[PDB]
DNA sequence: ACTCTCGATG
RNA sequence: AUCGAGAG
C-alpha cells in the first residue's frame, strides 16, 4: 500500500501507454517501469527502509520516467519500513500509469486553493 | 505503526518528515507545533498527519523472531 | 485477591479442615508453572508456550503428610507472585514475547 | 465484495457508446443526451457554456445517482437550430477558451522566479 | 459556487467499530436442512435460511395474502406429503407406493385412504401427541 | 428509625478470584481426602487429578461448583477475555 | 389455544373431552400448512 | 414487525455494494435508521404470490 | 471507578485483644442500667461489648491505622447519634483513596495533611525513574 | 517440508513421522516457512 | 417433490381428539420392544429385534424400510409398542383421573347423585362437557356414603406418583374401576364413546416413537425408552422369579417413575431424572413447549428458503417503493419461471 | 447522510484511512482411540476418502496444510484430516475449509505437540478490510 | 415473557 | 443441547 503511495518520477508519463492498451502480455518496457527493493538488517541499530532504496530495472529508453522523487533534505526519501538486526525485505515493483480517479496514488497535487469574490459581493453567502 | 505515507486528507507527502519532525524536538528542542510549521505543513490537516501519529513499529522491533 | 488466596488461604484450607482416622497433613508448596509433557520431562511453563499450545499455566501443590506428596495443578493467575512475568523486566519480557 | 472496479468510471463498457442521442418528447425541438463514463466535470461546463448561446431556452445536466459515472444532458433551441449545432458550438467555445488559458499561463510562467 | 450556510468544520477523533457488511449480509435459495424439523438450519456461517417469526405471520394476516402465508410455511420450509387412513384419521398408513399397496393395519383399509399436504413440524407434532397417547385424528370432510 | 436501605453498597461485599478459587478449593480438596479416605478403609496412590480437572473445567466452562448443574453460579463466573482494544 | 401460554396441557385436556377442531381458525391452518380463510382465501374461486 | 407496515411489498433495483439502500420516506412505518440496522427481504415463487404483495 | 479497591481481608483478633486491652468491657460484664450512655462496640458484626469514652479510643485506632500498625484496609466506623462503634476487617469492601484533612494547623485552619513537598518528593522520583504511594499512605 | 522454530533461527527440514522438537534448543514451537511460489499485490 | 400417490388429495377439514386405546394401539403398532438394546448388537452395525428396529424405520440411507421401501426420505414412521408388566399412570391425567374417582364411588361404579337429586339436576343440565364436569366434580366431591353397593367413599389425595385412600390406591385398581363407569355415565362427565375413555387415560400399553422422532447423530427419548425398557424387565424378572414384598412395589413405582417422566419431566416431584452427562434430559412435553418449542419455534414461525438479511442505508435517488438489493444477494435468490412463447428468448439469454 | 449515517471521503480512504488488518485462527488437532487408532495430517485424494469436500485441495502440501502466503478464498481447503474406520474407500474425510464467506492471506502456520503428545496445527489466515459502505463507525 | 451475530463447553 | 458475549 504505502509502496503505492511513493512519488514517482512522471515527466515524460505522456510518451508512456496505459498497460490496458498495450498489445503485450501483462506488462512490458513501452508501459510498465519495474523497480527492485532489496534491503536487510545489518546494523545492531535499526536499518530503515526509505524510497531511495528502490532501484530502477527495466529500460526506461530515454523516458524520465520512474525515479522516486526525494525532496527530502537528507536526500533519503519516503520512509519505507524499518528492519531489526535479521529481518529482510526483497520486493519487486511494477509501475503503471494510471488515472487519480482511479486511485488517490495517482494523484498529482494534493490540495488546491480556490476562492472568489473575497467581499461577498455576490452574495452566494449568507454569514 | 509507522507514519502513513502521505496526508489522508489533501494527499500531500509525510512519510519524509517524521525523523526530521523528531530532529526538530529533540536536538533543537522547539515544540511540536514550530516543529510541524518549519516541515510545511501548514494545513492542520497534514499537522494533524503527524501531530498525531504514534510509531509503534518501535515497539514491535523489539521481538527476536 | 489471588495473592491471598495463595499465601495464606491455601494452606488455612489443606490444615485447618483435613484429617484422617492417622494421616496429618502439614505445610503447602506452590511451585513455579511447570508442564509434565508426554515426552516424560517436566519444564517450566511461558505464558506464550501455554497459549500457543493450548496449555493450562499452572503450578503443583505439595503437601508434607504425616503419621512430599502430589495433590494437583492450581491454575496461576498472570502477573502473580507465582508467574515468571512479575519479576520480569521490560526486556524480559520482550524476550518472553509477552507485551509490556 | 459488491464493489464495482474503478476503471468503470470512465472505461466504456461492452457496446456502451459515449453519447446516446434521445429525442425529447416532452417539449418540441429538444433533446436528452446521456453521457456516459463523465461526472460534474464535463456536465457543468458544457452547460454553463451553452447558456452563453442566445439561441438556446433550456440547458440543464443532472447525474440520476452517484454510483454510476453518467449524465443526462437535456437542450432546447430555437426553431431552425439543430442543438447538436449548439453542443458542438459550446465545446469548440470551451476548447479555444482552454488554449487561450494555457497560452495566456505558459507566457505567465515564462516571467517567473524560483 | 459558495455555499450559503458555513459548515462546522474540524478534527474529531472517530472510532471504526466492528460492524462490517461483508460480516452481515446473507442470502439463502434453497439449502441445507435439518434433521429433526426438516426445515432450514439456523446461523449464516451455516448457510441457513432466516425465521419467518410469529410476528411476520401476523403482518402477512392483517394484509390478508394468505397464498403468502402459505408458500412461506410450505414451498418456502419444510413441505410434506402424508398419507390418513379413511377411519381411524391417523397416520397409521403403510404406504407400499409403486405397488399402489395402501395397507393400514388396525382397520383393514386398502381402498379408503387419504394424501395430504402438511409441514414436516406438523406431521412431527402429530406423531410425538401420538406417542404420547394422544389421537389427532385428520378428517378430510365436514 | 426507618427501614434498612437494602441496595446500600456498604453492606455489600464482591468476592473475587481468591474467594472463589478458595471456595472451589475447598470443595475439591474435601472430595479429595474423602475419595483418600475410602482407598485408606480399603486397605501413595493419591489422585491428583480431582483438583486438577475440577479447577480447569470450572476456570473453561464458567460454571462455578464441578459438574453438578444445579449451581445458581451457571452464569459465566468465568469469562474469555475481551482483546479486541486495549482498553476493552 | 395451545398456539399459545400454556401449549401442552390444553392438548392433553382436549385429548381427554375428544373435542372437534373446526380448522377454520388461522393458526389451525398455518399448523396444518393450508390457505387460511383470511382475506383472500375468505371464500372460493370456481369456473362458469 | 409490530404492525402490517413493518413488511411491505418493493420494487427491486439492483445495485452494488452490499448494503440494503431504501427511500427516505420509508424510514417511518419500518421505524428504522442506519446506525447498523439490518433487515430481511423474502422472495414470492409463484405467479398469484407475487400478485398478492404487487396488490395488496 | 478507577481507584475502588477490594478489601483483601486482615485477622480481626489483634484489634479484639487491642479493643480489650484498652479500657472495653467484656459483653458478659455489661450493666445497662448503670452505663446507658456506653458506646458498643461491633467488630465484624460481633458484638464484643461496650466501651466508655469512645473518642480517645477512635482517635486513638485512627492513629495507627494512618500508621500502618493497623491494616489501612480495615474500616473503622464511629457513628455518634447511634452510640455504636463498628470495625470491619471483611474481605470484599470496595473502599477508595482519600485525601486527609486535620486541622493540626496552627499558623492557619483546616488544611490537607498532604503538601507541596510531598508532591515535590512524587514527582522526584517519578523523573528518577524512593518515595511512592506507600510513602504517602503510611 | 521444511519448518522453521518459533523461539531461535533454524531451518528444520524433518517431514512426517517426525514432528517435535527443534534442533539443538528443546522447544516444541514450530512455524511453516513461506511458498516458494510468490504472489503479487495490487499496490492499492 | 416427491412422487406419485393413487390416493386422491384433500384437505384437513376436521380435528378430532382423543385417547389411544391401548387396544387400538398394538393394532396399529408393526414391532414388538423385547430388548432395550438400540441398534449394535454383538458388534454388529445391524438392528435387534427390540427397540429401533428396521420395521419402524431404516437408518442407513438404504433404499428398503419395512417392505414399503421408499427410502427414507419418503417413507414417515411407522409405530411400534411395548406392553408393560402392571398398568401405570399418565403423568398429565393425573389431575383429571384423581377428580374422576371423587365423582364415582369405589368398587361400584355409578355416579353418587342422580336425577333424583335437585342440584345434580341442574349440574346435568349443562351441555358443555368441561362445564359439566366442573360443575358435577364440585357437587359430588363431598359426598361420602353411597343403584346400591353401599360403600364409604375414601378421602383420596396425590402423593408422587400414587394415589391414597381415607376411611394407597394400586393403578390395577383404579383401572379395575373406571373399567366399570359403563357409557351413560361418560356423557355425564365430558368423555367420548369411541374416541376417549377413563379407561385409557391409565397406560396399559404406550406407543413407541420412530426414529424419526428420535435420530441419532442416539437421541434422548432412546435412552429414556431404554430406561422404561429396563424397568419394565427388572420388573418383570422380580415378578416371575423370587418376588418380596418390599422390593417389587419399588421396581412398579420405578416403572411409574420412568414412564411418567419420559413425558413430562417437569414436575412437582424434585427428581427431575438427570442423564448420564447431568443433563436434565428433554422430555416431549418440552419439546413443544414455547418459545423454542414445536408449535410456536417450528409452524407458528419457521426459517425459510428465498430469504436475505443486509443492514440498510438511505438513497435520496430510489422511488419510494423501490429497494436496493446487492448483486450478490441477486444472484443467490432466485425465481422459478415457466417458459411461454413471450419470454422464452430472455429465459434463453438468461439461461 | 440522514438517519445516523456518514459519508466518507473515498480519496482519503485510498490512503489508508481507517483500514485494518484482520487475522483469523484454524485449530485442528490429531484424535487417539485406546487401541491406537490415530488421526493423521496429509492431502487425501478423491479415491482415498469417503465424503471429500466441495473445495479443492490444490492448495495443500505434502503434510496437508498451506503454505503461508498462499492466497486463500471461497470454500478452500486449509487443513487435511483423515480418520480411518483391502477395502475401497478406506478414510474418513475431517478436513477444514476457509470460511465460506470470507477470504484473505494464509499468514502464519504452526505446528505444535500437545500435552498429551498429540500433533495439532493452528493456521492462522489474513485478510485487510477497507471501509466500505455498510461499515459501522 | 423481537429478530440477528458470534464464541465457548459437553 | 445448553451456556456466555454482542447487534438494532
Ligand atoms: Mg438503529
Ligand atoms: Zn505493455
Ligand atoms: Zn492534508
Ligand atoms: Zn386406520
Ligand atoms: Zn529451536
Ligand atoms: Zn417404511
Ligand atoms: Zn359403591
Amino acid at each position: 500500500h504505502r509502496l503505492g503511495l511513493i512519488p514517482l518520477q512522471s515527466m515524460d508519463i505522456e510518451q508512456l501507454e496505459y498497460s490496458r492498451d498495450c498489445f503485450c502480455e501483462d506488462h512490458c518496457d513501452k508501459c510498465s517501469v519495474v523497480l527492485t527493493l532489496q534491503a536487510f538488517g545489518e546494523s545492531e541499530s535499526t536499518t530503515n527502509v526509505y524510497s531511495k532504496d528502490l532501484v530502477i530495472v527495466s529500460n526506461l529508453m530515454g523516458r524520465n520516467i520512474g525515479h522516486p522523487i526525494i525532496q527530502d533534505k537528507e536526500g533519503n526519501g519516503v520512509l519505507i519500513c524499518k528492519l531489526r538486526k535479521g529481518q529482510e525485505l526483497k520486493l519487486t515493483c511494477v509501475a503503471k500509469k494510471g488515472i487519480a480517479k482511479e486511485h488517490a496514488k495517482w494523484g498529482p497535487a494534493a490540495a488546491i486553493e480556490f476562492e472568489y469574490d473575497p467581499w461577498n459581493k455576490l452574495k452566494h453567502t449568507d454569514y | 505503526m509507522i507514519v502513513p505515507v502521505r496526508c489522508f486528507s489533501c494527499g500531500k507527502v509525510v512519510g519524509d518528515k517524521w525523523e526530521s519532525y523528531l530532529n526538530l524536538l529533540q536536538e533543537d528542542e522547539l515544540d511540536e507545533g514550530t516543529a510541524l510549521s518549519r516541515l510545511g505543513l501548514k494545513r492542520y490537516c497534514c499537522r494533524r498527519m503527524i501531530l498525531t501519529h504514534v510509531d509503534l513499529i518501535e515497539k514491535f522491533l523489539r521481538y527476536n523472531p | 485477591s489471588f495473592n491471598q488466596f495463595v499465601d495464606y488461604t491455601l494452606q488455612d484450607i489443606i490444615c485447618e479442615d483435613s484429617t484422617l482416622i492417622e494421616i496429618s497433613f502439614g505445610k503447602i508448596y506452590v511451585t513455579k508453572p511447570m508442564v509434565n509433557e508426554s515426552d516424560g520431562v517436566t519444564h517450566a511453563l511461558y505464558p506464550q508456550e501455554a497459549r500457543l499450545r493450548n496449555l493450562t499455566y499452572s503450578s503443583g501443590l505439595f503437601v508434607d503428610v504425616k503419621k512430599k506428596v502430589f495433590i494437583g495443578r492450581l491454575p496461576i493467575m498472570l502477573r502473580s507472585k507465582n508467574c515468571y512475568l512479575s519479576e520480569a523486566t521490560e526486556s524480559d519480557l520482550y524476550k518472553l514475547k509477552e507485551c509490556p | 465484495m459488491n464493489a464495482p472496479d474503478r476503471f468503470e468510471l470512465f472505461l466504456l463498457g461492452e457496446g456502451e457508446s459515449k453519447l446516446k442521442i434521445d429525442p425529447d418528447t416532452k417539449a418540441p425541438n429538444a433533446v436528452v443526451i446521456t453521457f456516459e463514463k463523465e461526472d460534474h466535470t464535463l456536465g457543468n461546463l458544457i452547460r454553463a457554456e451553452l447558456l452563453n448561446d442566445r439561441k438556446v431556452l433550456f440547458a440543464a445536466y443532472k447525474v440520476e445517482h452517484p454510483f454510476f459515472a453518467r449524465f443526462k444532458l437535456r437542450i432546447q433551441t430555437t426553431e431552425g437550430y439543430d442543438p447538436k449545432d449548439a453542443l458542438k458550438n459550446a465545446c469548440n467555445s470551451i476548447i479555444n477558451k482552454l488554449g487561450a488559458l494555457k497560452t495566456n499561463f505558459e507566457t505567465e510562467w515564462n516571467l517567473q522566479t524560483l | 459556487k459558495k455555499l450559503m450556510a458555513q459548515i462546522f468544520f474540524g478534527p474529531t477523533y472517530y472510532q471504526r467499530l466492528r460492524h462490517m457488511v461483508d460480516d452481515k449480509i446473507h442470502a439463502r435459495a434453497r439449502g441445507p436442512m435439518q434433521v429433526l424439523t426438516r426445515q432450514p438450519v439456523e446461523g449464516r456461517s451455516r448457510d441457513g435460511g432466516l425465521r419467518f417469526g410469529e410476528m411476520e405471520r401476523d403482518c402477512m394476516i392483517a394484509h390478508g395474502a394468505a397464498s403468502f402465508l402459505k408458500e412461506r410455511l410450505m414451498e418456502a420450509s419444510d413441505a410434506f406429503r402424508v398419507h390418513i387412513c379413511g377411519i381411524c384419521g391417523l397416520m397409521t398408513v403403510i404406504a407400499k407406493l409403486n405397488h399402489n399397496q395402501f395397507e393400514c393395519k388396525g382397520c383393514d383399509n386398502k381402498i379408503d385412504i387419504y394424501q395430504i399436504h402438511i409441514p414436516y413440524a406438523a406431521k412431527l407434532l402429530f406423531q410425538e401427541l401420538m406417542a404420547m397417547n394422544i389421537t389427532p385424528r385428520l378428517y378430510t370432510d365436514r | 428509625k426507618d427501614q434498612d436501605d437494602r441496595d446500600h453498597f456498604g453492606k455489600k461485599r464482591l468476592d473475587l478470584a481468591g474467594p472463589l478459587l478458595a471456595q472451589l478449593f475447598k470443595t475439591l480438596f474435601k472430595k479429595l481426602t474423602k475419595d483418600i479416605f475410602r482407598y485408606m478403609q480399603r486397605t501413595l496412590a493419591i489422585n491428583a487429578k480431582t483438583i486438577t480437572s475440577g479447577l480447569k473445567y470450572a476456570l473453561a466452562t464458567g460454571n462455578w461448583g464441578e459438574q453438578k448443574k444445579a449451581m445458581s453460579s451457571r452464569a459465566g463466573v468465568s469469562q474469555v477475555l475481551n482483546r479486541y482494544t486495549y482498553s476493552s | 389455544r395451545c398456539s399459545f401460554e400454556e401449549t401442552v396441557e390444553i392438548l392433553f385436556e382436549a385429548g381427554a373431552s375428544a373435542e372437534l377442531d373446526d380448522c377454520r381458525g388461522v393458526s389451525e391452518n398455518v399448523i396444518l400448512g393450508q390457505m387460511a380463510p383470511i382475506g383472500t382465501g375468505a371464500f372460493d374461486v370456481m369456473i362458469d | 414487525s409490530l404492525h402490517k407496515m413493518s413488511m411491505m411489498a418493493h420494487r427491486v433495483k439492483v445495485i452494488p455494494y452490499s448494503t440494503f439502500r431504501l427511500n427516505l420516506s420509508v424510514t417511518s412505518p419500518y421505524n428504522a435508521d442506519f446506525d447498523g440496522d439490518e433487515m430481511n427481504l423474502h422472495v414470492p415463487q409463484s405467479e398469484e404470490t407475487r400478485a398478492e404483495l404487487s396488490q395488496l | 471507578s478507577l481507584m475502588s479497591c477490594i478489601s483483601v481481608g486482615t485477622d480481626p483478633m489483634p484489634i479484639i485483644t487491642f479493643l480489650s486491652e484498652w479500657g472495653m468491657e467484656p459483653l458478659e460484664d455489661y450493666v445497662p442500667h448503670q452505663s446507658p450512655d456506653a458506646t458498643r462496640v461491633f467488630v465484624n458484626g460481633v458484638w464484643h461489648g461496650v466501651h466508655r469514652n469512645p473518642a480517645r479510643l477512635m482517635e486513638t485506632l485512627r492513629t495507627l491505622r494512618r500508621k500502618g500498625d493497623i491494616n489501612p484496609e480495615v474500616s473503622m466506623i464511629r457513628d455518634i447519634r447511634e452510640k455504636e462503634l463498628k470495625i470491619f476487617t471483611d474481605a470484599g469492601r470496595v473502599y477508595r483513596p482519600l485525601f486527609i484533612v486535620e486541622d493540626d494547623e496552627s499558623l492557619g485552619h483546616k488544611e490537607l495533611k498532604v503538601r507541596k513537598g510531598h508532591i515535590a518528593k512524587l514527582m522526584a522520583t517519578e523523573y528518577q525513574d524512593e518515595y511512592t504511594w506507600s510513602s504517602l499512605l503510611n | 517440508l521444511k519448518y522453521i522454530c518459533a523461539e531461535c533461527s533454524s531451518k528444520l527440514s524433518l517431514s512426517r513421522t517426525d514432528a517435535v522438537r527443534c534442533k539443538d534448543c528443546g522447544h516444541r514451537i514450530l512455524l511453516k516457512a513461506r511458498t516458494k511460489r510468490l504472489v503479487q499485490f495490487e499496490a492499492r | 417433490g416427491q412422487q406419485y400417490s393413487s390416493a386422491p388429495l384433500r384437505t384437513v377439514k376436521e380435528v378430532q381428539f382423543g385417547l389411544f386405546s391401548p387396544e387400538e394401539v398394538r393394532a396399529i403398532s408393526v414391532a414388538k420392544i423385547r430388548f432395550p438394546e438400540t441398534m449394535d448388537e454383538t458388534q454388529t452395525r445391524a438392528k435387534i429385534g427390540g427397540l429401533n428396529d428396521p420395521r419402524l424405520g431404516s437408518i442407513d440411507r438404504n433404499l428398503k424400510c419395512q417392505t414399503c421401501q421408499e427410502g427414507m426420505n419418503e417413507c414417515p414412521g411407522h409405530f411400534g409398542h411395548i406392553d408393560l408388566a402392571k398398568p401405570v399412570f399418565h403423568v398429565g391425567f393425573i389431575a383429571k383421573i384423581k377428580k374422576v374417582c371423587e365423582c364415582v364411588c369405589m368398587h361400584c361404579g355409578k355416579l353418587l347423585l342422580d336425577e333424583h337429586n335437585e342440584l345434580m339436576r341442574q349440574a346435568l343440565a349443562i351441555k358443555d362437557s368441561k362445564k359439566r364436569f366442573a360443575a358435577i366434580w364440585t357437587l359430588c366431591k363431598t359426598k361420602m356414603v353411597c343403584g346400591g353397593c353401599g360403600n364409604t367413599q375414601p378421602t383420596i389425595r396425590k402423593d408422587g406418583l400414587k394415589l391414597v385412600g381415607s376411611w394407597v390406591l394400586s393403578t390395577e385398581e383404579i383401572l379395575n374401576i373406571f373399567k366399570h363407569i359403563s357409557v351413560k355415565d361418560f356423557t355425564s362427565l365430558g368423555f367420548n364413546e369411541v374416541f376417549s375413555r377413563p379407561e385409557w387415560m391409565i397406560l396399559t400399553c404406550l406407543p413407541v416413537p420412530p426414529p424419526p422422532v428420535r435420530p441419532s447423530i442416539e437421541d434422548d427419548l432412546t435412552f429414556k425408552l431404554a430406561d422404561i425398557l429396563k424397568a419394565n424387565i427388572s420388573l418383570e424378572t422380580l415378578e416371575h422369579n423370587g418376588a418380596p414384598h418390599h422390593a417389587i412395589e419399588e421396581a412398579e413405582s420405578l416403572l411409574q417413575f420412568h414412564v411418567a417422566t419420559y413425558m413430562d419431566n417437569d414436575i412437582a416431584g424434585q427428581p427431575q431424572a438427570l442423564q448420564k452427562s447431568g443433563r436434565p434430559v428433554k422430555s416431549i412435553r418440552a419439546r413443544l413447549k414455547g418459545k423454542e418449542g414445536r408449535i410456536r419455534g417450528n409452524l407458528m414461525g419457521k426459517r425459510v428458503d428465498f430469504s436475505a438479511r443486509t443492514v440498510i442505508s438511505g438513497d435520496p435517488n430510489l422511488e419510494l417503493d423501490q429497494v436496493g438489493v446487492p448483486k450478490s444477494i441477486a444472484k443467490t435468490l432466485t425465481y422459478p419461471e415457466v417458459v411461454t412463447p413471450y419470454n422464452i428468448d430472455r429465459l434463453t439469454q438468461l439461461v | 447522510n440522514q438517519e445516523d449515517s456518514m459519508i466518507m471521503n473515498q480519496s482519503s480512504i485510498d490512503r489508508g484511512l481507517f483500514r485494518s488488518l484482520f487475522f483469523r485462527s484454524y485449530m485442528d488437532q490429531e484424535k487417539k482411540y485406546g487401541m491406537s487408532i490415530t488421526e493423521t495430517f496429509e492431502k487425501p485424494q478423491r479415491t482415498n476418502t469417503l465424503r471429500m469436500k466441495h473445495g479443492t485441495y490444490d492448495k495443500l502440501d505434502d503434510d496437508g496444510l498451506i503454505a503461508p502466503g498462499v492466497r486463500v478464498s471461497g470454500e478452500d481447503v486449509i487443513i487435511g484430516k483423515t480418520t480411518p474406520i483391502t477395502a475401497y474407500h478406506s478414510k474418513r474425510d475431517a478436513s477444514t475449509p476457509l470460511r465460506s464467506t470470507e477470504n484473505g492471506i494464509v499468514d502464519q502456520v504452526l505446528v505444535t505437540t500437545n500435552q498429551d503428545g498429540l500433533k495439532f496445527v493452528k493456521v492462522r489466515v489474513r485478510t485487510t478490510k477497507i471501509p466500505q459502505i455498510g461499515d459501522k463507525f
